[PDB]
């Protein structure tokens, strides 16, 4: 569907925290004994509302909640870390879960430059 | 399926399932991100009396935890130490590995008592209590959290935190009383209207006007009347 | 292989319990605070022995046990939730884990309507 | 590989690995299901004396847990509270998140004593103890379970539960004595032949025939002699 | 890259322990009640330095440590069992995560025997 | 990305990411293996005094655990029971499911005291403490481990273990004293130079030369001076 922000307000700016993707530490900062404590493993960034992504993000997390809660009700796992890996697997199964009929609408093989041959 | 966000035509949108889009590319698991947004950013009331009314106790529902990889700096967080009148703890200790929310400008630490008619405290609107990269459906004792919700999507000044302490009776009820604490013997009757900055300013004037209790009993002040954040002796003060 | 039910008896009917797949809750039943307790998250169904699936199912779970137990012996995970995701990954690796030689027997690309071109 | 069931030619069968079947379609992880079936459905003896003989204590083998998504309504479940003669617990408390099996017509709650010569109780035939969507290789204290096994495959009246209580001495041995309990002072010597419905009927007649102990000591009845389910004073009763 | 063993020494022989892949147990050794204890579930093997694999293995585990530690710092999972499954998913996403342009360099479809047709 | 090893041109190498190799085949998850190698095999000093100096206490860093599927028979393992001078434990108990390293020729069990200025003990060089198919960043109390590192890659005489016991004061410091224990009252001053086999030989001669303490106090021997493994009464002994 489309996402229509239906919230009373929207903070259009997004001051965010997260963790870095690898990144060679300056010397021995990767060793846990020498590295930062739990409080200092975060980076920060600021993202504005170009293309309205911030306000759409807030509406998307709001609308995700019902499905997420129903998923958490049905699982017996105390802590779920596998949603994104399972979405990656679903991505591959949607495209490659059966035989790929070329020129078909559910097969992502393009022999365009194989057609000019 | 749990919704998954994707950027089509310079606009975010939920990917329709039964429609396959071969032009969308997922090159690695790194392109998938889980993300937590604060109810703050949607304009909810963040003052302690309004915020606590969104939480409630319930039994029979086992707690559930889901992780998220990135979060948002919060203006308001909360930290609860609630006991029953007989002194038994109302909230469970934080499970191993669950730390407080990592970025809070104001931590509202509420201590006090309530009936706590339920094994766990849930969010009445179904939101999540956001901890350090872990989102829980329940509240843990003495652990700082922001109210929030989680999103999943496919990619294509320092940190200052100050604690504001409160006292509560009848927590989790229709008749809850709150007191802002300026020291262990001097309190101010709390109103929804009081912002975090107003509480810090009022605290300093009480300290600089010598209006603290210079006895051994509790001194309680009331105060006269006197847009979102990003845009036994009683008395009076006017 | 084939599954031959070699059990002393077989209950040919299957009264089953499980959890629902999403499903819009009536109003606020998705909120954990308002939703059902642990005892009332289940649906029920009844399935009879059409195509002999029930009696084959009982034999299949019986014959699965040896491999499952040997898998549980070799893992250090106290609780295993990843068998089905790993079978999905194995499904994709069997077909797409190497180069796909068209018209070959281990490549599931059919250019049938690409051949009529 | 752990077997995986698939429906070929209107018949279930284990998918051969080294043979690739391009006609088989797996469109999403939703098509994969884990499933638990009760030993009940294979015709095993379900009476307490026969069932308990299939379980035994053993040390050196760490317990293991695997989840399953769907299960079968059970006629018979079991719930054990076994101690050593010195009063120490024989079975571990249920780990967090493991609840009783969700659908049981009869829960056979057995309390009593045995030597318990082992750190955990396993299934001697290698089956699983089925809990609420979690299958364990061991028995947890005071937690209701059905005996069962798990299957994995690719897809292409209310609930009434009554508890039957027992007393056991020499649990987990060749010379185990069992007593059906009608109240805290009135018991019936248990035989393998007694079905659940027979136990409930005998209990009611004892209550309606006034045959309960009207003293302060334990009254033990023996009884005269008097197909699967889906198809110190002693005395006598005939 | 290439792996250059830069360690002070290298044990060129590798006496290893691991667990077996299924393997029909002699009778009832698969039942946990009858099977071996935790101390006796291991097999053993010995592998020498043919092709220099042993000394390269020691250097590879040494050089893996920095990335592994940085990954463990960023995760909130107390015990991580998902690195290999996630690498399998990444393997499939690298090749099949988008449309497969035949004869292209990032598409592993070979119509060689489909070209002789 | 975490490096992944692959065999190209009869040589192991780290697979470059941005270069796709269609000739590489991954037929199942079974082809992927996680693997643990001992620091032993790289030539590090394995004697207790040298090994312990590579470990240190630190707070604020939550412990982390990762599994590995295959390991290497170790010549030297270690097992620590360290308390503060006031008798409080320095190391945490092993979490459920973490057992000792499965193959050790010599387990160096060190008991004693140190300041332990930190919540957990980490490896100062960033290596892992290898347990039974689980690698941890920290040391667990009374649990046998080898020092090691983990690798990930794509595939294309009995067991005798003897315990060597030690006593330590000032553990985890620059001025640590160690004593090899031959019985509860007879000790030998420990030097880095002493190999495991030398300790076992010296222990036997002390037993066969009657040089054990035949009093009720502790007897401490010093000894005169007298390549990798795979290739209060004091006194003296020369
Ligand atoms: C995703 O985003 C949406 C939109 O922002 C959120 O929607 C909110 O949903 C909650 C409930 O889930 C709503 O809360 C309810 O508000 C009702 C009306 O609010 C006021 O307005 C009327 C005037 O029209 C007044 O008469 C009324 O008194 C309120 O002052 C209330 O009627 C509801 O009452 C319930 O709670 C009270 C207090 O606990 C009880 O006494 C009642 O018995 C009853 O149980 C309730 O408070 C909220 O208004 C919605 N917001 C908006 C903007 O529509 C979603 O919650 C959000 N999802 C997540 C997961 O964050
Ligand atoms: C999958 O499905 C199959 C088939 O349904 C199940 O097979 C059962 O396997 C168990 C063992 O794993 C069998 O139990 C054994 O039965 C033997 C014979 O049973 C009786 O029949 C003979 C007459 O031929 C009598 O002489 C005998 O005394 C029995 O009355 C016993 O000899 C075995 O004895 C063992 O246990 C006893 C009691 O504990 C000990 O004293 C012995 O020393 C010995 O250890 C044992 O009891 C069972 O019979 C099999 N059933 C069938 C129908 O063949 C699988 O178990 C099942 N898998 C799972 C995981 O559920
Ligand atoms: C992967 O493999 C590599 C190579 O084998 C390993 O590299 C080792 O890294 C550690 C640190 O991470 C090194 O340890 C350091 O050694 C320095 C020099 O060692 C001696 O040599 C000089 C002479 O050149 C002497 O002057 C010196 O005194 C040493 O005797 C030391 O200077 C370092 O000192 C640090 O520790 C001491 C004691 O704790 C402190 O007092 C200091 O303040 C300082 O903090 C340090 O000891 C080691 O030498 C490297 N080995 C090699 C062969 O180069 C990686 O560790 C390995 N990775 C993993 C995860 O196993
Ligand atoms: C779509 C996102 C844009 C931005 C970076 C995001 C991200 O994780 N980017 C990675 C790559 C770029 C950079 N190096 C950081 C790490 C991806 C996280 C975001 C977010 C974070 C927190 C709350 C809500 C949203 C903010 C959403
Ligand atoms: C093959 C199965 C048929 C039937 C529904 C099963 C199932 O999970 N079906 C889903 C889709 C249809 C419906 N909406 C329910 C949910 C799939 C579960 C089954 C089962 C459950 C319990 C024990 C043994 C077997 C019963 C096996
Ligand atoms: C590349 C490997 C070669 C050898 C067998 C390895 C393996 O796991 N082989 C399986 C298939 C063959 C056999 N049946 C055993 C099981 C794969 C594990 C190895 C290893 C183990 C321990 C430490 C370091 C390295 C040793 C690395
Ligand atoms: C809650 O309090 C309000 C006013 O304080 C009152 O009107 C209402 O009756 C109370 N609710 C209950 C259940 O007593
Ligand atoms: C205030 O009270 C708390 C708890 O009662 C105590 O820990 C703290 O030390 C007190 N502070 C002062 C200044 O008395
Ligand atoms: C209130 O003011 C005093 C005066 O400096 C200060 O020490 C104290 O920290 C203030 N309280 C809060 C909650 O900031
Ligand atoms: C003592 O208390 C009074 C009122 O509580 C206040 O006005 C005064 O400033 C305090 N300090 C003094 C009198 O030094
Ligand atoms: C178990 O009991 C039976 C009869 O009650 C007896 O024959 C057998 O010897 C006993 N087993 C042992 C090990 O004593
Ligand atoms: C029976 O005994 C149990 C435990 O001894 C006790 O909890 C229960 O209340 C008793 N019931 C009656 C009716 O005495
Ligand atoms: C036995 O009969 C009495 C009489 O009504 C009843 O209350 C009791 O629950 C019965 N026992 C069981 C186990 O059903
Ligand atoms: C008392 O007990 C006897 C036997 O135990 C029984 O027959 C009788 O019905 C009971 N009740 C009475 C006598 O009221
Ligand atoms: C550690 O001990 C050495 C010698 O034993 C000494 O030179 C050094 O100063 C000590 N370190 C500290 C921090 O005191
Ligand atoms: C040696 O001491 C330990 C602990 O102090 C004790 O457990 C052990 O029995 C003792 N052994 C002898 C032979 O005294
Ligand atoms: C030391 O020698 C005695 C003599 O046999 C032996 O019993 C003891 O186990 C030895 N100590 C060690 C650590 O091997
Ligand atoms: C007694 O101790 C001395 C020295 O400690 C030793 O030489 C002697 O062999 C021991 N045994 C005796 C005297 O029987």
């Amino acid at each position: 569907e489309a996402i229509v922000n239906a919230q009373p307000k929207c903070n259009p700016n997004l001051h965010y925290w997260t963790t870095q993707d690898e990144g060679a530490a300056i010397g021995l900062a990767w060793i846990p004994y020498f590295g930062p404590a739990a409080e200092g493993i975060y980076i920060e960034g600021l993202m504005h509302n170009q293309d309205g992504l911030i306000c759409g993000l807030r509406q998307l997390a709001n609308e995700t909640t019902q499905a997420l809660q129903l998923f958490l009700r049905a699982t017996t796992e105390l802590r779920t870390f596998s949603i994104l890996n399972r979405k990656a697997i679903d991505f591959l199964l949607q495209r490659w879960g059966g035989t790929c009929h070329i020129l078909g609408p559910d097969c992502c093989i393009e022999p365009a430059d194989w057609t000019k041959n | 399926s749990i919704p998954l966000g994707v950027i089509h035509n310079s606009a975010l949108q939920v990917s329709d399932v039964d429609k396959l889009v071969c032009r969308d590319k997922l090159s690695s698991t790194n392109q998938l991100r889980s993300v937590g947004l604060n109810l703050e950013g949607n304009g909810v009331a963040t003052d302690v009396p309004s915020a606590t009314k969104r939480w409630g106790f319930r039994s029979g529902v086992p707690p559930k935890v889901v992780n998220y990889e990135a979060g948002e700096w919060a203006e308001n967080c909360y930290n609860l130490e609630i006991k029953k009148p007989d002194g038994s703890e109302c909230l469970p200790a934080a499970p191993d590995g669950i730390r407080g929310f990592p970025r809070c400008r104001y931590v509202h630490k509420v201590s006090g008592t309530g009936p706590c008619a339920g094994d766990f405290a849930f969010h009445k609107e179904g939101a999540f209590f956001l901890y350090d990269r872990l989102a829980s459906t329940v509240i843990y004792r003495g652990t700082t959290f922001a109210e929030g919700v989680v999103a999943f999507l496919i990619l294509p000044s320092g940190y200052y935190s100050t604690t504001i302490r409160y006292q509560a009776t009848g927590f989790g009820t229709n008749e809850t009383e709150y007191l802002f604490e300026v020291d262990n013997l001097t309190y101010v009757q709390l109103e929804s209207r009081f912002t975090p900055q107003f509480l810090l300013q009022l605290n300093e004037t009480i300290y600089t006007s010598g209006k603290r209790s210079n006895t051994t009993g509790k001194l309680i002040w009331k105060v006269n009347p006197e847009w979102a954040f990003w845009e036994x002796x009683x008395x009076x003060x006017x």
